[PDB]
């Protein structure tokens, strides 16, 4: 499972650092990243990073959000700056990997509210 | 435009209220903060409710407790009566109709 | 050869690096004694890598490890001539056919999960395999793995596998992943004994018969199934983790035989009692949400717990949860808990879910400073406690359960407004600090000034002094602005009736067409006496002369207390004029004074409505009942009591028996004696005031006698005689009582009882002999002198403020 730390209410133009740690059960992580849900909208990718070092951005938060990863301790950090009020959403963690020998390309977190 | 209408709203939130009277003062060219219309409204009640010069009909004053606001209605506006309006709050509870006690200037 | 490695490097444009023991995400190579390539990793090299590298790959015959994981390849036909391999990574590609994987006689490790394979026949000749990853595929049968011995780790999970019987032929395995499939019978998994981890997740399994045979298992994942009996698991006590999520189970006693279990997810079942979880002291995580359980007391002996999920259960009393101290998460929402006192000792908590319960008081959860999540949605909370804003969290009104947040939804928040609590923590704090952090009078008097009065009494539906409220007045009850306003109406009228003293009032002057000649009189009376009160001039009886209108502009500019408040009605704009006149700075209707002043005023009214005359001692006693003894403060209180006409007070009484006095009797008393048809003749009897009047007695008789001599209205002469006097000198607004004040000198020049009631005759008793007579003419507002007198006239008119006089 993925545990997320962060979120809250930030004034516009502020900053945030959403952390996401994968439990020791999750074994072989290739792609790990961040998604969002706005009220009355659909899930959409924010950022994805791979074990090799390939970054995929949403083309709407390009040059705005930064994704960083530690592979030793399987952790992703979303550093978010200059948060326009269209980002008032609930952010979710996406990962691919193996728990108890089973592989799914979509392991989700609980979600955390970011308000502006 | 000349002789038109203009409703100005001035809102105050979380203050003395009961120990506060709201007065509108018009002074563009350093007119020494001339008194226009004040109101010591307490809920539905209203105590002071007085005007000056242009008087009533010309200038209308009201207060709504639903959103704690005071409304100044400008009608038959004379063009030479060009001035900027400020909100002032009076707090003293000794002597009604206290002009000099409008210390807490508004926005 | 490093030449081959460089060839691959420029073909792919990727910096292959001399590395160590190969991994699935490796992108380099491994050398040997005499620098021979043995292991090569191509991680994410594009979809066209395999068809472009096979010639260099076959060029060197020492390769034994290949990593092409996550390359998204579709054809693996080139992977045929590299017969020297030992390990092959092919994860996460669009591979459908594995037929080329037939000539690789030597292979010990094969990773293929992220693929699209459907037929595993070709890897039937792979003899010495030890690791197979085949999860998340489209396979439906596993025959060919039967010939595959020496397998230790097998992952066939995420497919359409229904038969599993050939796995019986495989007996060397250690980890078996068999999940997200369509499996019903696990009978083959009996002869296995070396297995340690078993993942039999989502499936249609309901009879775990052969698992008793297994004994070395440490991880057992059995969730989203249709199992009901867990007695088979009672024998085995070696499992560090056994997950039994969504299922239909009612008994957990067989679990009580386990003691080394660490994490237990027991969710969405029909388990009734959790007492068997009374001996598992090593439990670190417990998930018991969504069940029909009642009592948590048996869980009061698992002090090693760190995570507790008890949500959506039928628990009401939380008290036998105070023993646990090392708890970090506590989800017990959607329950019937009432008070949260026996949690104040949970110093280590970091996330709470207390929503959808019947909780009213939140105050006890105050010392839990370590909380990083608290969720109390859908509860009947009435008041927000101080400590609710003492937590390191921000506040949200949303329906989402988010960590690091104080959350409310669907709560009857009465004292704190829901808008205030949805604004934020800072707004809650400012609202509460404002909650942590005078009284007006609302009275006025109206004297009707005639020369009519009944016509304005028709608007009331009275010999002065009548009380009314906003509903009483017709035409002014529409405005709720002045709903709680008292109105006092006084009115008189006559020729010789003259009571100047019976702001803080409103005077409606009354006019009639025949009396317009005497109009300056009462207007100047209002200007001089009374106060600076607003004045409303009204002309009545316009029906007899519908063409008469006064020049209201001239009198309005002459009298600055009018400000164009006029009416021309006969028997309404009167209500509008009255309202616009009451709320004036020059009048007192809303005046802020201390509430102690209004208590003192009420006590004074209570004393004066019966006593009718206070003593100075009693006045001071009542004033100091509230501690007020400042002469200025008491003077202002009495002035506000007098100018509003409830309790009168004059500065010229000079009597110690009476300090203040009641207008309801002390003014009507002067009214009776001032005219009783015995004073009309001009002289009042010795002491026949009882014949005049008659609560009134002889003591009050001589009280009022002293009062009327003190008001400078008459003189007692001798033997019980009484005057009641009610060159060319002209006065505008001829004062009505100037002859009563000029006739007080009775023991002075007087001929013999010669008084007109508008004049008098004088006979000088001083040196020599002079005969004098002074007489008044109301119709001309003049005074005549026949021949000290001028000195007395000036001494009497001195009691006026800018009263114009004319001498001729
Ligand atoms: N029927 C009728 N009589 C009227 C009306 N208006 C005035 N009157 C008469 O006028 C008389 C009273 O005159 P009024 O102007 O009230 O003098 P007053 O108030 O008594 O005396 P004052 O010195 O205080 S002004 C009454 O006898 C009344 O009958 C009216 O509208 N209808």
């Amino acid at each position: 499972q993925l545990q997320e730390s962060g979120g809250g209410l930030v004034q516009p133009g502020g900053s945030l650092r959403l952390s996401c740690a994968a439990s020791g059960k999750l074994l072989s992580i290739n792609v790990m990243g961040w998604y969002r849900q706005a009220p009355g909208k659909q899930r959409e990718l924010v950022a994805s990073i791979t074990t090799g070092g390939r970054i995929n951005y949403a083309d709407s938060v390009k040059g705005r959000f930064t994704i960083t990863r530690d592979n030793a301790k399987n952790t992703v950090y979303l550093q978010m700056d200059s948060l326009k009020p269209e980002d008032t959403a609930v952010y979710y963690c996406n990962a691919d990997g193996i728990i108890a020998g089973l592989y799914q390309n979509d392991h989700w977190g609980q979600g955390t509210q970011v308000t502006v | 435009q000349a002789g038109g209408s203009l409703r100005l709203s001035c809102a105050n939130s979380g203050l003395t209220f009961s120990t506060y009277t709201m007065g509108w003062f018009r002074q563009a060219p350093g007119k020494e903060r001339e008194f226009v219309a004040a109101i010591r409204w307490s809920g539905t009640s209203t105590y002071y409710q007085d005007h000056a010069d242009s008087v009533k009909g010309r200038f209308t004053i009201s207060r709504d407790n639903a959103k704690n606001t005071v409304y100044l209605q400008m009608n038959s506006l004379k063009p030479e009566d060009t001035a900027v309006y400020y909100c002032a709050a009076s707090r003293l509870r000794a002597g009604v109709k206290a002009p000099s006690e409008y210390d807490y200037w508004g926005q | 050869d490093l030449d081959v490695i460089r060839q691959i490097e420029q073909e792919l444009g990727m910096q292959l690096e001399p590395v160590d023991k190969l991994k699935w995400y490796s992108k380099g190579y491994k050398l040997d004694k005499d620098q021979r390539v043995t292991a090569i990793g191509l991680y994410d090299c594009g979809s066209d890598t395999l068809d472009r590298i096979i010639q260099p790959l076959e060029s060197l015959k020492s390769l034994s490890e290949l990593s092409l994981s996550s390359n998204q390849i579709t054809d693996i036909s080139p992977l045929a001539s590299l017969n020297s391999l030992s390990m092959l990574w092919l994860d996460r590609n669009q591979i459908t056919d594995i037929a080329p994987l037939a000539s690789l006689n030597s292979l010990s490790m094969l990773w293929l999960f992220g693929n699209k394979i459907s037929d595993i026949a070709p890897l039937e000749s792979l003899k010495s395999l030890t690791e197979l990853q085949l999860s998340s595929n489209q396979i439906t049968d596993i025959a060919p793995l039967a010939s595959l011995k020496s397998l230790t780790e097998l992952s066939l999970s995420g497919n359409n596998i229904s038969d599993i019987a050939p796995l019986e032929s495989l007996k060397s395995l250690t980890e078996l992943s068999l999940s997200s499939n369509q499996i019903t019978d696990i009978a083959p998994l009996a002869s296995l004994k070396s297995l340690t981890e078993l993942s039999l997740s989502s499936n249609q399994i309901s009879d775990i018969a052969p698992l008793e045979s297994l004994k070395s298992l440490t991880e057992l994942q059995l969730s989203r199934n249709q199992i009901s009996d867990i007695a088979p698991l009672e024998s085995l006590k070696s499992l560090t983790e056994l997950q039994l999520s969504s299922n239909q189970i009612t008994d957990i006693a067989p679990l009580a035989s386990l003691k080394s279990l660490t994490e237990l997810q027991l969710s969405r079942n029909q388990i009734s009692d959790i007492a068997p979880l009374e001996s598992l002291n090593s439990l670190s995580k417990l998930w018991l949400n969504g069940n029909q359980i009642t009592d948590i007391a048996p869980l009061a002996s698992l002090n090693s717990l760190t995570e507790l999920e008890l949500s959506s259960n039928q628990i009401t009393d939380i008290a036998p949860l105070a023993s646990l101290k090392s708890l970090s998460t506590l989800w017990l929402s959607s329950n019937q808990i009432s008070d949260i006192a026996p949690l104040a000792s949970l110093e280590s908590l970091s996330e709470l879910s207390l929503s959808s319960n019947q909780i009213s008081d939140i105050s006890p959860l105050a010392s839990l400073n370590s909380l990083t999540g608290f969720d109390v949605r859908r509860n009947p909370i009435k008041r927000l406690p101080e400590t609710i804003t003492g937590f390191d969290m921000e506040i949200l009104w949303n329906d989402f359960s988010s960590s690091g947040f104080i959350t409310f939804f669907d709560n009857p928040l009465e004292s704190p407004p829901p808008e205030i609590v949805k604004q934020g923590k800072e707004a809650v704090r400012q609202y509460f600090q404002s909650i942590e952090e005078l009284v007006h009078l609302q009275e006025i008097k109206v004297h009707l000034i005639g020369d009519g009065k009944t016509s304005l009494l028709k608007q009331l539906i009275g010999l002065n002094v009548v009380t009314k409220q906003a509903p009483n007045i017709k035409g002014l009850e529409n405005d709720d602005e002045l709903k709680e306003c008292l109105f006092h109406f006084w009115d008189f009228g006559g020729q010789e009736i003259m009571h100047a003293s019976h702001r803080s009032s409103v005077y409606m002057l009354l006019l009639d067409s025949r009396t317009d000649s005497n109009k300056h009189y009462w207007l100047r009376h209002i200007e001089k006496y009374g106060g600076k009160s607003p004045v409303i001039v009204v002309m009545n009886k316009i029906d007899e002369n519908p063409s008469y209108n006064i020049e209201q502009k001239k009198i309005n500019e002459r009298f600055p207390a009018i400000e164009n408040r006029f009416h021309r009605i006969s028997c309404e704009s009167i209500a509008k004029s009255l309202k616009s006149a009451v709320l004036h700075p020059d009048s007192i209707y809303g005046t802020p004074l201390a509430p102690s002043w209004i208590k003192v005023k009420e006590k004074l009214v209570e004393a004066t409505t019966a006593q009718r005359y206070l003593n100075r001692t009693e006045v001071e006693k009542i004033c100091n009942d509230s501690g007020i003894t400042d002469p200025g403060e008491r003077k202002t209180l009495l002035g506000y009591l007098n100018n509003l006409g409830i309790v009168l007070y004059f500065e010229a009484l000079d009597l110690s028996e009476i300090y203040v006095l009641d207008p309801h009797w002390v003014t009507i008393g002067v009214y009776r004696i001032i005219n009783s048809s015995k004073t009309k003749n001009g002289h009042l009897n010795t002491s026949a005031l009882g014949y005049i009047l008659n609560t009134y007695t002889l003591l009050e008789q001589r009280y009022l006698l002293d009062i009327m001599k003190q008001f400078e209205l008459c003189y007692d002469e001798g033997k019980g005689l009484f005057i009641i006097p009610s060159f060319i000198m002209k006065y505008d607004y001829l004062p009505s009582t100037i002859i009563p004040r000029l006739m007080i000198a009775m023991q002075h020049q007087i001929l013999d009882r010669m008084q007109w009631r508008y004049g008098m005759v004088l006979k000088s008793q001083d040196h020599e002999g002079a005969l004098a007579k002074v007489v008044a003419e109301t119709k001309d507002s003049t005074i005549t002198i026949a021949i000290i007198i001028w000195y007395e006239i000036k001494k009497i008119n001195a009691n006026f403020t800018n009263l114009d006089v004319k001498e001729f």
